């Protein structure tokens, strides 16, 4: 065939999202999860399975212990990664990767380490013939079609923010930001404990967490919602649990998403993420601030809340000069921009040049990834 | 298969309305009828007609018939289901599923099913591997036969060889028609098709599946019958990638730990009928580590293969140990006592051995005991081979107290086990590759190359058995057992006071020669290997005198006398004046053979060692043989009725010495010869391998300026073989660049009068059919070397000036009488009407009536889209290379759309596409053609070729691809083909800014510029690509 | 022959259930008695035999005094525990021990030394080639054909309630109730005498058993039946002993299975078994208890009165979440579902190397039960 197609997949922590390439959506997306089971089997004629991966593992929750083998874009643990991506490539996508080169996202400000040990792995581990490793930002923006943008990149790992003009890319200006969907997860189960809602467990934390991608909104404005939490009416919603218990949340429900706008609910000094905006565009050059107030673009999994555009482009507009219009493009289909920017990627024909190749790094070792790419 | 043509000569002779579609619903009824003796006789009536059908015109009719046949698959007649099976054995899968692509009603057939009709997962799951799981010992072996037959025959989807169905059917037409370590294992770099070893591999996917995850006594039982006749028609070793299940992961151990786990069951083994298949397949499996392994049991230098060894080695002693105390009637390391597990498996062995000796028949092959001794000492033989004398010099002691019990029952196969034991004791790819441009540079590329003792007690008893015994599956393995005994030097004490033994040989010498020897074939090579290694110790004058009266006083040479010299002349040849007179003597006795193909290989034998021996001798001897053999091949004496016969004369011409063959006074007057008669296809088909052969010699051998100077001095005429010299045999100032190409058109004319106007069981055979239309697959190559190469300058100028022109009156097979034949040679021999397609356009003939019948200007047959895609390949790579001729660039791309396009991944038809983009008219008619065809141009492989085809083209013509990438083919609902029109809209307008704003503004117009800009605001499309919107805002302000 | 097949014994407090492996229904059913003459006899030519078991002593019962040797699960001695098993092999079966592998049933929450010396004495009294001890509930889901449901299993033992879900087992969720259908024997005795009918002795406190095991019903309301027993008629009935005494119970016949549901009754603080399944069910993970609640399944001796399954459904429904629908499946054939349990799981192919042989239990001793199997 030409061109041999190519394979993206896009690992923030919480969800592997891979496929095909030359395509506008991934074949394959699943929790990235490995679930060991906890408790001792007796029967005879089970498994036995040593660990289970994916969305078996959500199917099979109550027995097994989960463990997210990414946190805060950090592979914690490398073994636990590489039955990920071999559940993708055999149990999914069904391709043997030496017929394909493989793009790899990763996190801005990350450590050498998770690059070079991500790249020893798709040499070593599944034999390919050229592999990639790709910023995160970079693809969401690529996604989006626009050349200039600040990209504010929140997953389930960590958020992250890159400013970039015409192309090109500021490093001094990139800022991460240690919050993501998971310390919000760790929050939410958090100010349930006050309603008397107690979820000590993996399972189902889980569980809140599925509650947060539905239920959970942004506050247009936090003081004004929290006031009219004293005629509970239309804040309070009835969720429904596996177990068929069922829960009422108040205004416990906006003030977590709250959590991203006031870092001192968590207790973390770290600014919020419009003023962490507003730290990556002041490290910028005075010339090019004005498309960047404008060309804002939100991506990742946990900027999918309802009203969070609303309340960035608000405190966003009350901090700058109101000289300036200040839009913010957050796109539906905003969670998988990460790997559409990958599938734009290796699609495009010059990219097929910047391939790390498979011979470049027999010859060069693992140490080259910070020398030829990004 | 012109079902069209030949319906209407009859109609009008005798008026019947009979067409065949009133026959088939009448043949549909009758695989449905009630009585299961009517439903046996009418899938019989199924293997002779559905291979003829599907590759025929009426072959949507060819199909159904496949359907209805699985419907019988589960009916309860033991009859009616094994000749299913032989008529889904002869079924050709890869041309099955190349008719489900392109049906679309048929998919839906009755009630209107939605989904794919997936013929070939349905009859390999549901019926084949099915059928191993019944319960009759008559269907499960019936069906271990088929996956022999199927699997050179899958075509499953999407291999890095062939990759569409259209590819896949002109393969398997292609090799047909243009051309001691034990029996286990291999260790050769084995070069083997990297496709065959995938469908292979599915094959064993489904067969280990229903033999662990089965329910049933009945499925484990007959599937381990199915893996034992994979393994000796495919063997492990040399397709290990296909065999390859995890262990070693990389020469492979595949799949041989489940099968120890189930004769380590107490339940398996208590039956003989298939214990003995997986003993055989257990030793195929553990043989195939051989070739990487080698470097207790000190030689398999892999711990995780060790016990998977250690287990059959135990497994075999105690089953030799079993059919000892059995053959002698004794009560009960290998030892089966204490083990309750093996006293089971000594109540059948004595249930199977009550009625060998209570019922006398002798000539049975299936016995179960006599079937069962058979297959557990084969595979004890192919261990000892892994072992060495250290983990075997505990057990010489016990292997051979089994055999001489085990001797009388099956003495063949008990020196086999013999025969090993004393060695480790004694420590020893797009359809224009595979139809022209695979095979065409494999002919180009040999031309330059061209240009160039405890044994003492048992081995007593195995002579007294050689003198008395008959069967002679017996007498040929004990010349073996004795020719290993004289290389390893034991001393000649077998026959310690006289010479009893050696006076027997002499005398079975007498029984051959007259004929009173039953099966004297299966002897007389290895008869002859024990006599000559014995002398360098009966002399090599004594040797020499026996095997000349078997030539001339005897049988026939092909099984007596050409494999009687294959010992001699390795071993004396190969291996001081006394050795100069016995070479003398066995060159003068070929001369006498020289007419078969297999004294042919041993002379290629003589001629090699001459140039290394002594060089004056090496050029004596090749001028010798050259005054021969020509004169037999102009009396066509010479047998070469074979393409193995073809094979061995041509590396013959390389090795003879070139002073032989540099007068070209001998060569022609051996070419240019009539036959006798060629009424006979005996006769036909060795007139036209002398032509040939002696025409890879000048070609090679002496270049285009020797041979023409010749033909002026000798008179061949070019009327030696015309139109009315040719009629009479089938009932009964001329240039040199004139004489030599009549001789090589009109002889294209002989092959194809016969391929079509003959019977094809009547006058000639079907192995006699192989080798007919493959002298027209290597006489269509040598035409295509003389037209291209260049070193033959005056040959290519003097076709051009024969096939513009007509015949002479009608005395030559003029060039329109010479097309008709070819075009009915389409169907039955696709891979020939490829070849012809390359040979008329290289004489300037583009004749715009012959190429649009092969391509078909404005189901299906099979067989025509090899050849229409096949010369759609072929004429543009004739218009790429002189692209300066427009009358030939503006056809092919205004009628051939659809065509044009979807071939884009091939190597000719790539370089068609880039001189357009390289032309500044010719890049604008290619823009004109989609846009009619935008129709058929929506699903989703034909929009992605075309993109990789309109990627680049000229400056001059991006405002014609500017309005064709906004109105017609943006619109698509496919969310990777809207995004990547959104890179190819976008360039175009930023090369045209920077280029000059004059030839660009009369390139888009204005007012054609704002009639693209309405589509976009009342449709969402300008709001969905932000990119593509920007930039043409600001191409109308600057102008 | 092949398989050998296997001999499976059912031995819970009341009933011998025993016979082969291989077939759905036991060869072997008797009363688990011990019947010793308390009166000396003064005759010549009798027996004179120490004891009578199984249904001898049901002949000779008024002669004798009858001693259960299993009492609340537990082996209370064990020369006449031996006499049962050497009278199930000679007797009725007619087999040698040395041919056969043997099952045992065995109870939830039983003391070690009821496993590990039931283990010696079919080892070392009667010599086997191989036994399992298994426990009682799982063979009962085996017999109904289940993978899933929670088991309320209860005989003239004790009773016992084991949750189960796709396979496997919840240790901390399997809840032991000692009331047994025998308490409700005592209970029908003491709650006979208000009527004026004195039962003392063994003998008819058995006919009292009589009584129970086909007079005796659950009411379907306990008051509302109660309250109609002021206006008798189908409430009485005539019952005749072997005596010709003529015995007619009253309200008396459905307020003895009424403290299954009422332990108040016999005295004990310990929860209705209504209510103990709902305890296990609480223990058990919240997803699976959908499921629980579905496939409630009854086995046992004294599971077998009449409106115990309509009973258990009002009272389940009434304590439970009506959001789902409690089906309980309380087959006829339920006194013998233990038993078929265990014919059906020495039947299982895979489960012929689950056994615990002859040789570990020579070469490792008693403890190894526990080490094996449940």
């Amino acid at each position: 065939e030409d061109e041999t197609t190519a394979l993206v997949c896009d690992n923030g922590s919480g969800l592997v999202k891979a496929g095909f390439a030359g395509d506008d959506a991934p074949r394959a997306v699943f929790p990235s999860i490995v679930g060991r089971p906890r408790h001792q089997g007796v029967m005879v004629g089970m498994g036995q399975k040593d660990s289970y991966v994916g969305d078996e593992a959500q199917s099979k929750r109550g027995i097994l212990t989960l463990k997210y083998p990414i946190e805060h874009g950090i592979i914690t643990n490398w073994d636990d990664m590489e039955k990920i991506w071999h559940h993708t490539f055999y149990n999914e996508l069904r391709v043997a990767p030496e017929e394909h080169p493989t793009l790899l996202t990763e996190a801005p400000l990350n450590p050498k380490a998770n690059r070079e040990k991500m790249t020893q792995i798709m040499f070593e581990t599944f034999n390919v013939p050229a592999m990639y490793v790709a910023i995160q930002a970079v693809l969401s923006l690529y996604a989006s079609g626009r050349t200039t943008g600040i990209v504010l990149d929140s997953g389930d790992g960590v958020t992250h923010n890159v400013p970039i003009y015409e192309g090109y890319a500021l490093p001094h200006a990139i800022m991460r930001l240690d919050l993501a969907g998971r310390d919000l997860t760790d929050y939410l189960m958090k100010i349930l404990t006050e309603r008397g809602y107690s979820f000590v467990t993996t399972a189902e934390r889980e569980i809140v967490r599925d509650i947060k991608e539905k239920l959970c909104y942004v506050a247009l404005d936090f003081e004004n919602e929290m006031a009219t939490a004293a005629s509970s009416s239309s804040l309070e919603k009835s969720y429904e649990l596996p177990d068929g218990q069922v829960i009422t949340i108040g205004n416990e429900r906006f003030r977590c998403p709250e959590t991203l706008f006031q870092p001192s609910f968590i207790g973390m000094e770290s600014a919020g993420i419009h003023e962490t905006t507003y730290n990556s565009i002041m490290k910028c050059d005075i010339d090019i601030r004005k498309d960047l107030y404008a060309n804002n673009v939100m991506s990742g999994g946990t900027t999918m809340y309802p009203g969070i555009a609303d309340r960035m482009q608000k405190e966003i507009t009350a901090l700058a000069p109101s000289t300036m219009k200040i839009k913010i493009i957050a796109p539906p289909e905003r969670k998988y921009s990460v790997w559409i920017g990958g599938s734009i990627l290796a699609s495009l024909s010059t990219f097929q040049q910047m391939w790390i190749t498979k011979q470049e790094y027999d010859e060069a070792g693992p140490s080259i990834v910070h020398r030829k790419c990004f | 298969f012109h079902v069209g043509d030949w319906m209407g000569t009859i109609r009008t002779l005798t008026g019947n309305t009979f067409s065949l579609a009133d026959c088939i619903p009448l043949l549909r009824k009758t695989l449905k009828d009630e009585s299961s003796v009517t439903c046996k006789l009418a899938c019989t009536a199924v293997r002779n007609c559905v291979m003829s059908l599907c590759s025929s015109s009426y072959s949507e009719l060819g199909l159904q018939l496949i359907i209805d046949v699985l419907t019988l698959r589960n009916s309860s007649y033991w009859l009616v289901r094994t000749e299913l099976l032989e008529t889904l054995a002869e079924i050709d899968f890869r041309l099955v599923s190349f008719l489900e692509a392109k049906a679309e009603n048929l998919h839906r057939g009755a009630h209107h099913y939605t989904g794919l009709l997936k013929l070939q997962e349905r009859v390999l799951n549901n019926v084949v591997i099915h059928l191993l799981g019944d319960e009759d010992p008559r269907v499960r072996h019936v069906a271990a036969a088929s996956l022999i037959r199927l699997v050179p025959k899958l075509f499953y989807k999407c291999d890095q060889g062939q990759a569409d169905p259209v590819v896949a059917v002109a393969r398997d037409q292609s090799s047909v028609y243009l051309k001691r370590i034990y029996r286990g294992y291999n260790l050769l770099p084995s070069i083997t098709d990297v496709t065959m070893e995938n469908n292979l591999s599915r094959v064993i996917a489904a067969v280990s599946h229903e033999l662990i995850t089965s329910t049933t006594r009945a499925l484990t039982f007959g599937c381990c019958e199915a893996l034992c006749l994979l393994s000796t028609a495919f063997p492990v070793c040399i397709w290990s990638l296909g065999w390859h299940c995890g262990v070693p992961p990389l020469c492979t151990v595949g799949m041989a730990t489940m099968i120890l786990t189930l004769l380590s069951s107490a339940w398996f083994p208590l039956d003989l009928s298939a214990h003995q298949d997986a003993l055989i397949l257990a030793g195929n499996l553990l043989a195939a580590s051989a070739p990487k392994s080698l470097r207790v049991w000190p030689a398999l230098g892999d711990r995780a293969l060790v016990p998977m060894v250690e287990q059959l080695f135990s497994h075999l002693l105690k089953v030799i140990n079993i059919c000892a105390h059995v053959l002698d009637d004794v009560a009960p390391l290998g030892s089966f006592y204490h083990l309750p597990s093996y006293l089971r498996l000594h109540d059948v062995l004595k249930a199977t051995h009550a009625n060998y000796k209570v019922t006398l028949d002798l000539q049975n092959s299936t016995e179960k005991f006599g079937g069962f001794l058979r297959s557990a000492l084969d595979v004890l033989s192919q261990i000892l081979e892994l072992a060495t004398l250290q983990d075997i010099g505990k057990c010489v002691e016990e292997i051979l107290g089994y055999l001489k019990s085990c001797f009388s029952r099956e003495p063949m196969m008990a020196t086999v086990c013999v025969q090993q034991l004393l060695k480790t004791l004694f420590g020893t790819p797009g359809l224009y590759h595979y139809c022209f441009m695979a095979p065409y540079t494999h002919f180009t590329q040999a031309l330059a190359d061209a240009s160039l003792r405890l044994f003492e007690p048992l081995v007593i008893k195995a002579l007294k058995q050689y003198t008395t015994t008959t069967c002679v599956q017996l007498q040929k393995q004990v010349l073996d057992l004795l020719a290993q005994l004289v290389q390893l030097r034991v001393n000649y004490c077998l026959l310690d006071s006289d010479q009893v033994f050696i006076g027997f040989v002499l005398k079975q010498f007498e029984y051959i020669e007259v004929g009173q020897f039953r099966e004297s074939e299966a002897i007389i090579p290895n008869i002859f290997f024990f006599l000559v290694l014995l002398s360098y110790e009966i002399g090599i004058p004594k040797i020499i005198q026996l095997c000349d009266g078997i030539m001339a006083s005897g049988r026939k040479a092909v099984t007596h006398a050409i494999p009687a010299l294959q010992p001699i002349v390795h071993d004396l040849f190969v291996l001081g004046k006394e050795l100069e007179t016995q070479k003398e003597v066995v060159v003068s006795m070929l001369l006498r053979l020289i007419q078969y193909h297999q004294v042919l290989e041993m002379f290629i034998l003589v001629l090699q060692q001459c140039h290394k021996e002594n060089e004056d001798k090496w050029k004596r001897l090749s001028r010798q043989i050259a005054d021969i053999i020509l004169p037999m091949l102009a009396k066509q004496q010479m047998h070469i009725d074979s393409h193995e016969a073809l094979g061995v004369l041509n590396t013959l011409f390389e090795i003879l010495a070139p002073s032989s063959l540099r007068p070209v006074d001998m060569l022609l007057r051996s070419m240019f010869v009539t036959p006798n008669t060629m009424a006979s296809v005996s006769t036909v088909q060795l007139w036209i391998s002398g032509i040939l052969a002696i025409l890879r010699v000048l070609i090679s051998q002496s270049t285009e300026d020797i041979v023409l100077s010749r033909i002026q001095e000798l008179s061949f005429s070019p009327y030696l073989i015309s139109c009315t010299v040719i009629n009479r045999l089938r009932d009964g100032k001329n240039l040199p660049e004139e004489t030599f190409s009549r001789f090589l058109l009109q002889l294209v004319g002989i092959l194809l009068e016969d391929i079509v106007t003959k019977q094809l069981k009547v006058e000639m055979s079907e192995q006699q059919h192989t080798f007919y239309c493959q002298e027209l697959g290597t006489l269509l190559m040598c035409l295509i070397h003389i037209f291209k190469s260049g070193m033959f300058r005056r040959i290519t100028a003097a076709a051009t000036r024969l096939f513009r022109s007509d015949g002479c009156g009608g005395s030559f097979y003029t060039l329109d009488s010479l097309n008709l034949r070819a075009r009915s040679m389409i169907t039955t021999h696709p891979a020939l009407v490829l070849l012809w397609c390359q040979i008329l356009l290289l004489v300037n003939h583009t004749d715009y009536r012959w190429w649009a019948e092969v391509q078909q200007t404005p189901l299906g047959m099979c067989n025509r889209e090899i050849v229409r895609r096949g010369a759609l390949i072929l004429f543009c790579d004739y218009v790429c290379q002189n692209l300066h001729d427009s009358e030939h660039l503006t056809w092919l791309i205004v009628n051939h759309i659809q065509d044009l396009i979807s071939l884009s991944h091939e190597p000719p038809v790539q370089d068609f596409i880039s001189a357009v983009h390289r032309n500044s008219a010719a890049s604008g008619l290619f823009i004109q053609a989609i846009q009619s065809r935008c129709e058929n141009l929506s699903t989703p492989t034909m929009l992605k070729k075309t993109l990789q085809c309109l990627e680049g083209i000229h400056l001059s013509q991006s405002g014609a691809v500017l309005t064709l990438y906004v109105d017609r083919l943006l619109c698509t609902p496919f969310r990777v083909l809207a995004r990547m029109v959104d890179i190819l809209a976008c360039r175009r307008v930023e090369m045209l800014l920077a280029a000059n704003l004059q030839s660009s503004m009369a390139q888009l117009p204005m007012e054609e510029l704002n009639r693209i800009q309405e589509y976009l605001q009342s449709s969402g499309l300008a709001q969905r690509h932000q990119r593509l919107y920007s930039l043409l805002d600001r191409f109308r302000l600057s102008t």
